[PDB]
RNA sequence: AUGCGCGCUAGGUCUCUGGGUCUCCUGGGGGCCGAAGCUAACGCGUUAAGCGCGCCGCCUGGGGAGUACGGCCGCAAGGC
RNA sequence: GAGGAAGAAGCCCUUCGGGGUGUAAACUCCUGAACCCGGGACGAAACCCCCGACGAGGGGACUGACGGUACCGGGGUAAUAGCGCCGGCCAACUCCGUGCCAGCAGCCGCGGUAAUACGGAGGGCGCGAGCGUUACCCGGAUUCACUGGGCGUAAAGGGCGUGUAGGCGGCCUGGGGCGUCCCAUGUGAAAGACCACGGCUCAACCGUGGGGGAGCGUGGGAUACGCUCAGGCUAGACGG
RNA sequence: GCUAGUUGGUGGGGUAAUGGCCCACCAAGGCGACGACGGGUAGCCGGUCUGAGAGGAUGGCCGGCCACAGGGGCACUGAG
């Protein structure tokens, strides 16, 4: 299976003839605190069809992550347009030291040792991507050494 | 031990007494650049046959007069009156700065 | 004249001292000179008297002045055992 | 000072079997037989989405108040759990079962914690012949500790004891019934410990 | 900025106008009543806002608020004020502590008693 | 021009990009040492020192990841990152007990010292410090 | 509404101005579309808003107010 | 403290069924804060005297405000809890009263008749002999961005050149070795901070010892970089 | 923009002692955009709080230094 969060449920509103007629959107994130992480972003006409669409995309946006010993190789640091997040690893006991967003991402890749610090905007859905996409930058020592 | 300093013979009208521009680096305490802070010292010259533009050595000494607390050490280069120009638009420019 | 004298240390009820050459006219916590020794009136540790020997049979050589209640303590050192 | 309302409904409200009593810890008359779910008026009503706040929030007064102590002195040790190296979890772990009230019930001479300290708050127990009272106290290794010999003509202390008669002792002690001693063998492992706690969560609750 | 621009000018670290300049600058401050009178504050609220003009100690003459329900207070009633600015009243940027000097407990209060100065029921 | 250093490791970068085979830059000897720690720490295929119009260059030959599949095919850098750090506006000197874990080991950092250009796993091996060139991963 | 200088980073096209070996290439300017990249977006994109470096100017919420005051300049308006 | 109802009472909510208050209580047993008694210090060995020898050293005795205090023994009672909050931030929700009034508020804002946002009650939550408010510093604020910001339109490119100071600066090769690094080294007081251990029945507190520790002085070394000086180059620049 | 004991020199007086510290005389010097002088503010420091750190604030007690002792000036004795 897949453990799953529902980090963030915004409405929004387009307006028309009429009025305003609503929307839900929903990050979804899904892992096995085992390195694999799917950020869904769902959003459909009402909150458990957005959710359950939002988790049927983390499914198919699966992300493995290369963990150690609880950790991330190195630190990191992503802009993704203005949301610009910094993560760092950390001694095992340190813990898991992230906002709400990333945390939740984190604490299902099988991340419990990290330190995070999220700078410039802090949009939930931008953070999201951007720790979605640090994630995805990851390299072990083994691998940089396969590259070189 | 005595302070020794090396600087430039940049002003010499005094009796007896030498105006040394002496430049130190350092880098920046918080910016990390390295600046350069110059500084004038009136060096006792007893004999007053430094000249002016003349690289010297000068050092700290017991106190010649209420400015006074540096002997030129030794000559060290002369000719040098390029670095004595700079120090001289320096103070010429604080013409163009008034109001 | 510079001495050797206890400066107390610990806290209330708890006195430690310092066996130090010292300057006289300081104040009794002030600034001392060099810490040759700790003392425990109390007793309440094993070692509760180390001083080093040589440096106030330096000290004591070069002019030192200890109080009564200190060269009770550097004889019963034994500095002064020659 | 420590907790002295009622205890029961503190595993009603953490929601699980904490065990605060002794025999009503594990009778059928426990309140998290009768009532499994928090107290008060909105009690049985549909729990809502905790937060990651109150998740964090409930861990550190679900495993602070297993032990009764203090905000402060909870706070205090985790610093200083802190400042220490290693896994700062099981290191903060091994104080908290560093306590002395906590080493007694966990040697067995209290049926419950907060029993315990009134042994060491009513100096029923000597710490290395020394008679401890202070129920913060931290046992070290290799320590002895039982009971006063005044208090051992105690029956309640047997009565503990009574129990001990054929029960077992978490690996890091030894105890002696007869003796009416125990011995801190060694730091309690995290792996050793049963605490139902996710003390990673803990340690976050403090990074705030 | 270049680094040559720090250097000439550097950083220019902001200070704080301390937002109760009457205080000046001591947790409380005593003054005596003026001016006990009511207004109404800015929309979108609509009451009837019980504010005091009070003269400090500091010399300073300048209008609190008066919390609780009801008061005791009057022109020339010795009290200690407080605290930062009611938002919805215009400028009304300390507070009245209720339990100084003649800031009488809100009588029959039963909550939050430790604020209003309220004395707990026998 | 201000710093070539900067300027080769930019011509790196923007040859890095852009994923071309090699690139060439206006040679020196102190340049051509960097060069050598780089195809050393397996960061290129290598150099060698050529000339265009009777003016020494460095043709550079990149290294790459392999081709990736999904939507971008292009392969991962292996140079994701190369920054001068002592610049010619604000140098930089690094005592030993200073010279950064860049990358936690991954990346690295050569620096300059008294006795020549090394890496920071060199420095610390050898104990010494100097200006801190460029940290790259 | 884009300070300057320099370097590198697909291209296509139009245009003006030189050189050549005149299919084309080589240069210097001026537009258009666009790779990578950048960008909040709009769009920028070898005439960067990309990647870098050196230097200077400048911003630190809106209004209050480019006003008050002061100072300088100005015949004045007024300017800084 | 333990046991202690499918759960007294009261109160509150109610779908009228019951539920919460809650093992909470009462209740039984157990201990013994207090308190009573008695004993009761360390801190005090010196100065001093004698012997020695007016030395080393040895012997004698004196002195305690704290304080009859800590502390120890024996006996010994079940013996204070309050405060803030409960829309969200942020943890904890209903009823009643009021009805843009009263009031609350740090921001968002709540209040115009059913208010989880005001007042009361019940419940609950956070702390606990404390609990809140105010004042102020830092943080959060990467919101003065050195680390670690920006300027086409959000605030920000000066109207533009020229150039002063200043800043910065191509290649190669040497020399000095200035910054630069490194080593040794003195200093970097004590106390504080860290570490280890120890004494206070623990802790606070204190003691001991170790470590450090930017910075500077001192001597030595290195020359990659920047600096300086010297010599050459043409890729920049200028010129013809 | 500041500065005429003002910068320096010579000689002298004073000093435990250098010193324009003071004095007489001679010269015109010295200070300043690397921010003089002016104003405001302030006891300084080890440290303390805060902070990831950088850094920011802070200097209550404690330890060191300085200044003051109703406000000003002045010396005497004195090793001080
Ligand atoms: S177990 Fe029984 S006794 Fe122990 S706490 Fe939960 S309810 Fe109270």
């Amino acid at each position: 299976d897949f453990e799953e969060k529902m980090i963030l449920i915004r409405r929004t509103a387009r307006m028309q003839a009429g009025g305003r007629r609503f929307r839900f959107g929903a990050l979804v994130v899904v892992g096995d605190r085992q390195g694999r992480v799917g950020l869904g972003f769902g959003k459909a006409p009402e909150v458990p069809l957005a959710v359950q669409k939002a988790g049927y995309y983390a499914r198919r946006n699966m992300v493995e992550v290369p963990l150690q010993n609880g950790t991330i190789p190195h630190e990191i640091e992503v802009e993704f347009g203005a949301s610009k997040i910094v993560l760092k690893p950390a001694a095992p006991g340190t813990g898991v030291i992230a906002g709400a967003v990333p945390r939740a991402i984190l604490e299902l890749a099988g991340v419990t040792d990290i330190l995070t610090k999220e700078l410039g905007s802090r949009n939930p859905i931008n953070i999201a991507y951007a720790t979605m996409e640090a994630l995805r930058q990851l390299r072990t020592k083994a691998d940089v050494e396969r590259l070189r | 031990p005595k302070k020794v300093l090396t600087g430039v013979v940049v002003s010499d009208k005094m009796q007896k007494t030498v105006t040394v521009l002496v430049e130190r680096q350092f880098p920046h305490p918080l910016y990390g650049k390295v600046i350069k802070r110059s500084k004038k010292y009136l060096a006792h010259d007893p004999e007053e046959k430094y000249k002016l533009g003349d690289v010297v050595e000068i050092i700290e000494s017991r106190p010649i007069s209420k400015r006074k607390r540096f002997r030129v050490l030794r000559l060290v280069e002369s000719g040098r009156m390029d670095l004595v120009e700079k120090y001289l638009i320096r103070r010429q420019n604080y013409e163009s700065l008034s109001k | 004249m510079v001495k050797i004298r206890l400066a107390r240390f610990g806290s209330k009820h708890n006195p430690h001292y310092r066996i130090v050459v010292t300057d006289a006219r300081r104040k009794r916590d002030g600034k001392y000179i060099e810490k040759i020794g700790y003392y425990d009136p109390r007793k309440t540790t094993p070692d509760w008297l180390k001083v080093d020997v040589e440096r106030a049979r330096y000290w004591l050589s070069v002019g030192a002045q200890p109080t009564d209640t200190a060269r009770r303590l550097l004889r019963q050192a034994g500095v002064f055992r020659q | 000072g420590r907790y002295i309302g009622p205890v029961c409904r503190l595993c009603r409200r953490e929601g699980v079997k904490l065990y605060l009593k002794g025999e009503r810890c594990y009778s059928p008359k426990c309140a998290m037989e009768r009532r499994p779910y928090p107290p008060g008026q909105h009690g049985q009503k549909r729990a809502r989405r905790p937060s990651d706040y109150a998740v964090r929030l409930r861990e550190k007064q679900k495993l602070r108040r297993i032990y009764g102590i203090s905000e402060r002195q909870f706070r205090n040790l985790f610093e200083e759990a802190s400042k220490k190296k290693g896994v700062t979890g099981s290191v903060f772990l091994g104080l908290l079962e560093s306590r002395l009230d906590n080493v007694v019930y966990r040697l067995g001479f209290a049926v419950s914690r907060r029993q315990a300290r009134q042994l060491v708050r009513h100096g029923h127990i000597t710490v290395n012949g020394r008679r401890v009272d202070l129920p913060s106290y931290r046992v070290r290794p290799g320590d002895e500790i039982a009971v006063a010999e005044k208090s051992r003509n105690l029956e309640l202390i047997r009565q503990n004891l009574e129990a001990m008669k054929g029960r077992k002792v978490g690996p890091w002690l030894s105890l002696d019934v007869e003796g009416m001693k125990g011995k801190f063998l060694r730091l309690p492992d995290r792996e050793d410990l049963a605490l139902p706690v996710n003390e990673q969560l803990v340690i976050e609750f403090y990074s705030r | 900025p270049t680094i040559n621009q720090l250097v000439r000018k550097g950083r220019e670290k902001v200070r704080k106008k301390s937002k109760v300049p009457a205080l000046k600058g001591a947790p409380f401050r005593r003054g005596v009543c003026t001016v006990v009178r009511t207004v109404t504050p800015k929309k979108p609220n609509s009451a009837l806002r019980k504010v005091a003009k009070v003269r400090l100690t500091s010399g300073y003459e300048v209008t609190a608020y008066i919390p609780g329900e009801g008061h005791n207070l009057q022109e020339h009633s010795v009290v200690l004020i407080r605290g930062g600015r009611v938002k919805d009243l215009p400028g009304v940027r300390y507070h009245i502590v209720r339990g100084v000097y003649d800031a009488a407990g809100v009588k029959d209060r039963k909550k939050s008693r430790s604020k209003y100065g309220t004395k707990k029921p026998k | 021009l201000t710093d070539p250093i900067a300027d080769m490791l930019t011509r790196i970068r923007n040859a890095t990009r852009v994923y071309k085979e090699s690139t060439d830059v206006p040679a020196s000897r102190f340049k051509e040492e960097i060069l050598r720690i780089l195809a050393r720490e397996g960061f290129i295929k290598g150099y060698e020192r050529v000339d265009v119009d009777g003016k020494p260059y460095l043709r550079v030959y990149l290294k790459y990841g392999p081709r990736r599949q999904g939507p971008d095919p292009r392969p991962e850098q292996v140079i994701h990152h190369i920054r001068r750090i002592s610049k010619p506006g604000r140098r930089v000197y690094v005592g030993v007990k200073e010279i950064p874990r860049v990358r936690r080991g991954l990346g690295i950092a050569i620096l300059s010292t008294s006795k020549g250009v090394l890496t920071d796993r060199e420095a610390r091996k050898l104990g010494v410090g100097g200006e801190l060139i460029c940290e790259v991963w």
